[PDB]
């Protein structure tokens, strides 16, 4: 009630929870009057914050005696394979 | 050893050239503790490997570990702290980067460490962040190539299921905004996650600076032949 969860920016954060990832679109903030891993360290926070959010906030949460864990929906990156798909 | 539908871990070797300075060593043995317990830390101080002369070597030693990436640390005159990333595909390197490792904020330097935190379990997966606009350039082949190798580095084993307990760190990969006539530069920091009750039902989320702090200069880029690549973004 007094302390903001939220973040707000010109340009919206993206998601890829599958990768517990998050893009922060916006400009990298690195004014010359800061230091630059404060700055960096501000715009991280506020990109955990994000991600964090949308991880509680739309994935399924089962609580059991495996412990509280949170579902992931499929990673949307799409990564090169290793080896060729097998040998059908 | 054998092709599997579905791919665990993407294997990580680790490796470097002719005297390689303490920095580099300790980005190399910090990468090798991050990506535990699916990767491989060579200490040989290897000669007559130049991948962007020849990636054969490379390829040996990588598909002899069974290794699908490689960190090559090495350095020379006109190319100083180099770390380079290499996938590999089909016994082959798909695509290479090179990422030049900037010297220190100004005086601190890279503390000489084995592993992340001892605040952080080795092996963890990672929470990831890419900031700045060029991740966001499709037209930016360098940048789509540098976040895709670095989410396929850090990502460990993927799975649909995550303890809540497991969100303790993050990776922020920040690019700078560009400027003409100059190369593109990275920041790779890393943060222990601290939560405070903030009132809402949603925890206030705070960092704790933890790890190196790195900095790099992006070098030569070897793209992957299009026919390659379209082969090995196949999913089954």
């Amino acid at each position: 009630e007094r302390l903001p969860i939220t973040v707000s920016k010109p340009t919206p954060y993206t998601f890829d929870l599958g990768h517990l990832l998050a893009n922060d679109p916006n400009p990298l903030e690195l004014p010359k009057s800061e230091p630059l891993n404060a700055s960096l360290k501000a715009t991280a926070r506020d990109g955990v914050q994000s991600l964090l959010n949308q991880l509680l906030t739309t994935c399924p949460i089962t609580s059991s005696q495996q412990g509280v864990l949170l579902t992931l929906p499929a990673p949307s990156t799409i990564l090169p394979r290793h080896k060729p798909l097998p040998t059908p | 050893k054998e092709p599997q539908l579905i791919e665990g871990a993407k294997r990580v070797l680790l490796l470097h050239g002719s005297k390689c300075p303490t920095p580099l060593h300790t980005v190399l043995k910090v990468f090798h503790s991050l990506t535990t317990p699916h990767s491989v830390l060579f200490h040989k101080k290897n000669e007559n490997i130049h991948p962007f002369e020849s990636t054969e070597s490379l390829e040996f030693l990588a598909n002899k570990n069974d290794c699908g990436m490689v960190i090559f640390g090495s350095s020379n005159k006109k190319r100083p702290n180099c770390l380079t990333i290499a996938r590999i595909f089909d016994s082959k390197v798909l695509d290479m980067a090179e990422l030049l490792l900037l010297p220190d904020a100004n005086g601190e330097g890279i503390p000489e460490m084995n592993r992340l935190s001892m605040h952080v379990a080795i092996g963890l997966r990672p929470l990831m962040l890419f900031s700045g606009s060029a991740w966001d350039d499709t037209t930016s082949t360098t940048h789509t190539m540098l976040k895709s190798m670095l989410v396929d580095l850090f990502k460990g084993e993927t799975s649909d299921k995550i303890d809540v307990e497991g969100l303790q760190y993050a990776l922020m990969v920040g690019a700078e905004e560009p400027t003409a006539g100059l190369a593109p530069i990275i920041h790779l920091r890393w943060y222990k996650i601290v939560t405070k009750r903030s009132g809402h039902k949603l925890p206030r989320v705070e960092l704790e600076e933890i790890g190196p702090k790195l900095d790099f200069k992006v070098g030569r880029i070897q793209e992957a032949p299009r026919d390659v690549m379209k082969e090995a973004m196949k999913q089954g």
